[PDB]
């Protein structure tokens, strides 16, 4: 009987640590907004996936400001042709 | 979302909206998919539910646990809240709340009713309680600060009854009459 | 125990290219190609390994940015982010942070429709 | 989902959050029901040590985060749990020769045996159309008040294995139960729990107001689990001395709080003395006419109505005439309100004193 | 991502994130003006260097618009700069040139900088709480139509255009702007040094001003000069209150020392100059008398050390402390005021039977219900269940011929009952 009592603390440990988990990605989404990164909610996780990686953040600017021109090109194109 | 937003307001937090025991109830982070403004508003309805959070927690802090009969009662003053009075200030907070409790029911029911409401219909409805909410919470506070025991919170009742807001009044009334309740129990007995 | 299909970082990358140009994964492999030269490029290491040097350099270039608030909410969100310890290259968010940070002073300088040209 | 998503990339997989199960409300409400009474459902898993419901994990509702429902259905299913637990130490059933609580005890387990009716009448109450907000907020105080009692009774939810809460003492009996009763009156006087634990006393001091009632009228010793002050040594009663009056019938002197109610020590030496006298002179002289009286002796019970009370009082007053010319509502009804009218007016402690010294008064 | 983005663009695009969303519109000259005229401005100067210009719908610029009216702060395209709500500059929609809707924004964001000023009010005095409360139920009557403007957006059935809802908001606006100039000159024009007694008079004038040329202002002032009577009425509660309550205890009580009279503890009531020094009115200043009592002030203040000095001497236990009409029973001036205002305007054991019911209904013939356990269930559930426990209108505009003079209004409706209490 005393068994099933050890899944639900378990399971409680493991949402604190994701709770935990997504506090720090809130701080860190802060963190760029006051640095004006520009990265969005989809963006922004895309961004700390890559970085957990281990992406040199030379290289990992560089592709971002090409990147950056090559959507802003795009994007004036989609808005010119709607 | 609605319904979780209510939820949070009825003390479940999500992902949107966590509730931190030092922030309260907040707004996780900006999203995608709500301007800023939405955002703003969102904010403020977070703000409501963190005090109604914090007014939760609090009831529980002082009324969710059973009395321990430690033999000594006058003890119990000091450190934790305690005595009659507290119970009632309690039962006078959770009692205030049930209206608030309704209202959110009458919300849930309207939102289900109307899967097209914004935010903007709950923040009409729910105005008045982010009227209310916000001075009890101020006069809760101001009690637990000074750690006023007894009769004498009594005295701090009548002094935040002198509030401006009717509504506020009208429930500092109730509250004192409760408090009133108990202390002429006790007169009774002693008379 | 399946750690989530965490797709290769050519993948991530290609994600990454749709989701700032808003284009699907077959409208960026001109773009796709392009960060796959750019990632296999050799780049420097960076100028500070260092979490509480990186957020020093941050407070500093914030503060030369006249952004003094924002200066102390850098070293207290970088105080915060270290202490709870989540991310295992502190050093290296840091600095890709610093990269990505904006002068919200100085005028952007639009874009000449030139650039477009070698897009292509 | 997009959100869980996000966190999810962000997490870089290692927060293998569980997968969200939409399931219907229409279902929801279900499964809220069977905690009501306890009973495990397909999201909520009963852990039998702790008699708790389990929540599944990764329950989705619409229009809700899953881990917002997950959380609200982590109080419901606590509420649950602490119905189901409390219900399993109150089921404990029969006064077997191997009960060691007392009769005390048997009739309080006998009045929370009617307290969980009338919860599973309410339970029953409840129609399926509610909302689970709605009867999350309806039954939030019930639960509370059950679990406030539970923790009182010593007979708490959490499972005795698994709460590091020191040795749960024994469920108090005889005089122990009064003080017990009258000390969780005095914490509990301002709370919902007030007037049930009132009743609650009425009835498990029942049975010690009837051993009381024969030691004074018959001077028979009814404590079949030692908790009435008075012991009797039948040794000495067969004595025909002063060894027969000071050694068959003793009262409990030492442990007089313990052996004697809290409420009765103001009369419990009194009672003690009359039971004495009874059986001395029943040893001694049973053909007194003062002891072979075939009068009845009047009544003594706790009455919580004023009423009740007032008639009472008549009633004995008429009995002890009879009885000396020979010689020579409560919690009992529902809609009835002057059943509590005293416990409203008088303190419990005022009201019971009353009650109780008024016919133990009269009788000795 | 994919069924997300699917619902994103088909839950309203994210032309509200700064990403742009690029919508389609019809070309024609009359729905392309924006393009349009962007072409003729291309065609015209050639050193027209094209600014980059978001395009924003107008049922989109519409409800940003409702957003601000609202209240919301941090919106996108109005920008609050040093408390001034100013209109992002990169701002286009189709049907309006960039001036036009400039100017039209403009003008909705300078109403909506007076909200914003008038939204940030805290209300830390019995004074300031009731212009609070008054200025809450305002906004809450103007957030009402908000709303409902909001709902038929929602439901997006006819068309709604921009003049549609500046015009279902122009005599809202009226009103909001009449508002705007009261209040700064009740509260933005008292200085921040003033005492709160000062602060209190100058707003009490300035509300007793406004209520003359908003009378005087005829039929088409009336749901202004409802408002102000409103305003009015709320900001004389707390001040009516403290008045009975020094008529009635003797007992001048006053934290904030609003009242034009302040009690001298210093003068004891056995002391010669009880009658004379105990009461002090605040009059260092002339300024402190109270335009709307002014009248009634001598006769209040004559009262009012009546009453301080019956309450103050030690009287015998007068059998006229009658247990009939309690003061709590007494309606208060405030009270006494509206009923009187609304009456001259002609203006605006159970709970245990049903337990029982309950458990007939529910519980077993046999169980013997427990009294004290039966009321402890119903309050616990029925009770719970059954908890559905869930005004003067002083609007001159039923009446406005018939209705006094706010001066006049005033002297029939309140100062007669004052006198009549003074007298006793």
């Amino acid at each position: 009987m005393a068994s099933s009592s050890g899944a639900g603390a378990a399971a409680a440990a493991a949402a604190a640590n994701l709770n935990a988990v997504r506090e720090t990605m809130d701080v860190l989404l802060e963190i760029s907004r006051i640095l004006n990164t520009g990265l969005d909610m989809e963006t922004l996780s895309i961004c700390v996936r890559l970085c957990e990686q281990g992406i040199n953040p030379e290289a990992l600017s560089s592709v971002i400001k090409e990147l950056r021109k090559a959507t802003e090109a795009l994007k004036a194109a989609e808005n010119m042709t709607s | 979302m609605i319904h979780e937003l209510l939820l949070a307001l009825s003390g479940y937090p999500g992902s949107i909206f966590t509730w931190n025991k030092r922030s309260g109830l907040q707004v996780s982070q900006d999203f995608p998919f709500l301007h800023p403004s939405e955002t703003s508003v969102l904010n403020r309805l977070c703000r409501l539910g963190t005090d109604y959070i914090r007014f939760t927690e609090f009831i529980e802090q002082y009324t969710g646990h059973v009395q321990q009969q430690d033999h000594h009662p006058s003890q119990q003053g000091q450190g934790g809240l305690h005595g009659i009075y507290l119970r009632a200030f309690c039962t006078g907070l959770d009692s205030v709340l049930q209206p608030y409790r309704q209202a959110l029911l009458d919300l849930e029911q309207e939102f289900l009713g109307d899967p097209h409401l914004s935010i903007s219909h709950v923040n009409y409805f729910l105005d008045q309680f982010q009227l209310l909410f916000p001075s009890v919470m101020v006069v809760v506070e101001q009690i637990k600060s000074q750690k006023i025991h007894g009769c004498q919170i009594l005295e701090t009742v009548y002094k935040h009854s002198c509030g401006g807001l009717p509504p506020v009044r009208s429930a500092l009334e109730k509250i004192l009459a409760v408090c009133h309740g108990v202390m002429y129990k006790q007169l009774s007995a002693w008379m | 125990m399946a750690t989530p299909d965490q797709k290769s970082p050519n993948v991530l990358l290609q994600n990454l290219c749709c989701r700032i140009l808003g284009r699907s994964e077959a409208d960026v492999a001109q773009q796709f190609q392009y960060a796959v030269r750019v990632i296999g490029s050799n780049f420097a290491p960076t100028v500070e390994r260092d979490e509480f040097l990186v957020a020093e350099k941050i407070k500093k270039e914030l503060i030369r940015q006249r952004r003094e608030a924002d200066a102390a909410l850098f070293s207290e969100l970088h105080r915060k982010l270290h202490s709870q310890g989540v991310l295992k290259n502190k050093w290296s968010i840091l600095y890709l942070l610093l990269s990505l940070s904006e002068d919200p002073r100085r005028q952007p300088s639009k874009v000449s429709s030139y650039a477009t040209l070698f897009a292509q | 989902r997009l959100h869980q998503g996000e966190l999810q990339l962000l997490a870089g997989g290692v927060l293998q959050a569980p997968q969200p199960v939409l399931v219907k409300e229409c279902e929801l409400v279900k499964d809220v029901l069977n905690v009501l009474i306890g009973v495990v459902s397909a999201t909520f898993s009963l852990c039998q040590p702790a008699q708790a419901f389990v929540v599944k994990r990764g329950v989705h509702v619409s229009g809700a985060s899953p881990e917002s429902i997950s959380s609200l259905l982590s109080e419901v299913a606590e509420y649950g749990t602490c119905y189901t637990r409390l219900s399993h130490f109150s089921l404990q059933p029969v006064l077997d020769s191997l009960y060691s609580k007392g009769l005390v005890f048997q009739a309080f387990t006998s009045g929370l045996r009617r307290y969980l009716q009338y919860y599973r009448a309410c339970v029953l109450s409840t129609p399926p159309t509610l909302s689970l907000l709605t009867i999350g907020f309806l039954f939030k105080k019930l639960g509370r008040q059950l679990r406030y009692l539970a923790e009182l009774c010593g007979v708490g939810a959490v499972l005795p294995g698994t709460c590091g809460g020191g040795p749960r003492a024994a469920f108090p009996t005889g005089v122990k139960l009064l003080s017990y009763l009258y000390q969780e009156a005095l914490h509990n006087c301002s709370n919902e729990h007030y007037p049930v634990l009132l009743s609650l006393l009425k009835t498990s001091c029942e049975p010690y107001t009837r051993f009381i009632h024969d030691w004074v009228y018959s001077g028979v010793f009814r404590d079949a689990y030692g908790e009435f002050m008075i012991q009797v040594n039948h040794e000495y009663l067969s004595f025909r001395d002063k060894l027969y009056w000071t050694h068959g019938y003793v009262l409990i002197s030492k442990e007089v709080e313990d052996c004697v109610p809290v409420f009765l020590k103001h009369i419990a030496h009194d009672i003690y003395v009359c039971g004495k006298t009874i059986n001395l002179l029943k040893l001694c002289c049973p053909r007194h006419y003062l002891c072979w009286s075939d009068v009845p002796v009047p009544r003594i019970s706790v009455i919580f109505s004023l009423e009740e009370l007032k008639e009472i009082e008549k009633d004995c007053a008429v009995y002890v005439g009879r009885m000396e010319r020979v010689a020579r509502p409560q919690v009992q009804s529902a809609a009835d309100e002057t059943a509590v009218q005293l416990s409203e007016l008088l303190t419990l402690p005022v009201l019971m004193k009353r009650s109780i010294t008024a016919p133990l008064a009269a009788h000795i | 991502p994919d069924d997300r983005s699917w619902l994103e663009h088909h839950v309203v695009h994210q032309y509200w994130t700064a990403r742009p969303s690029q919508f389609p519109h019809s070309l024609h000259l009359h729905s392309n003006l924006a393009a349009v005229w962007d072409q003729h401005l291309y065609s015209s100067d050639p050193l027209y260097v094209p600014d980059d210009r978001v395009l924003v719908t107008e049922t989109q610029v519409i409800r940003e618009t409702l957003w601000l009216l609202s209240g919301v702060k941090k919106l996108f395209i109005f920008q609050l700069i040093d408390g001034k709500v100013t209109v992002r500059n990169n701002i286009i929609v189709t049907h309006l040139t960039h001036s036009c809707l400039r100017s039209v924004l403009e003008q909705i964001a300078a109403y909506g900088q007076v909200v914003f000023r008038l939204q940030e009010t805290e209300a830390p005095f019995r004074t300031y709480q009731a212009f609070m409360w008054a200025l809450y139920k305002y906004f809450i009557s103007f957030k009402e139509e908000l709303a409902e403007i909001e709902k038929c957006i929602i439901n997006n059935d006819t068309t709604i255009t921009l003049a549609i809802v500046v015009d279902k908001l122009a005599p809202r606006l009226s009103q909001l702007k009449v508002l705007h100039k009261v209040f700064s000159t009740g509260v933005a024009e008292v200085p921040p040094d003033t005492r709160n007694v000062v602060r209190a008079s100058h707003l009490l004038n300035t509300l007793y001003k406004a209520i003359l040329e908003y009378d005087n202002v005829g039929e088409a002032s009336e749901q202004t000069v409802s408002l102000l009577f409103s305003l009015w009425v709320e900001t004389v509660r707390p001040y009516l209150q403290t008045v009975d309550e020094w008529i009635v205890h003797g007992h001048l009580w006053d934290g904030a020392r609003e009242f034009i009279i302040q009690r001298n503890k210093n003068v004891p009531v056995n002391h010669r100059d009880f009658w004379y020094a105990t009461y002090t009115l605040y009059s260092v200043r002339q300024h402190t008398m109270v335009s709307f009592l002014k009248p009634v002030l001598k006769q209040i203040i004559m009262a009012g050390k009546s009453m301080q000095l019956l309450k103050n001497l030690q009287c015998a236990e007068s059998t006229t402390c009658q247990a009939g009409a309690r003061d709590a029973e007494r309606k208060s001036l405030y009270t006494l005021f509206l009923e009187s205002v609304q009456s001259r305007l002609r203006t605006p054991k159970e709970n245990l039977m049903k337990m029982q019911s309950i458990a007939e209904s529910h519980l077993e013939l046999d169980d013997v219900h427990d009294p004290l356990l039966a009321i402890n269930f119903a309050r616990m559930y029925l009770e719970q269940s059954d908890f559905h426990e869930k005004d003067v209108c002083v609007d001159r505009s039923s009446e406005s011929v018939t209705c006094q003079t706010f001066e006049l209004t005033l002297r029939s409706c309140l100062y007669p009952h004052i006198d009549k209490q003074y007298l006793d």
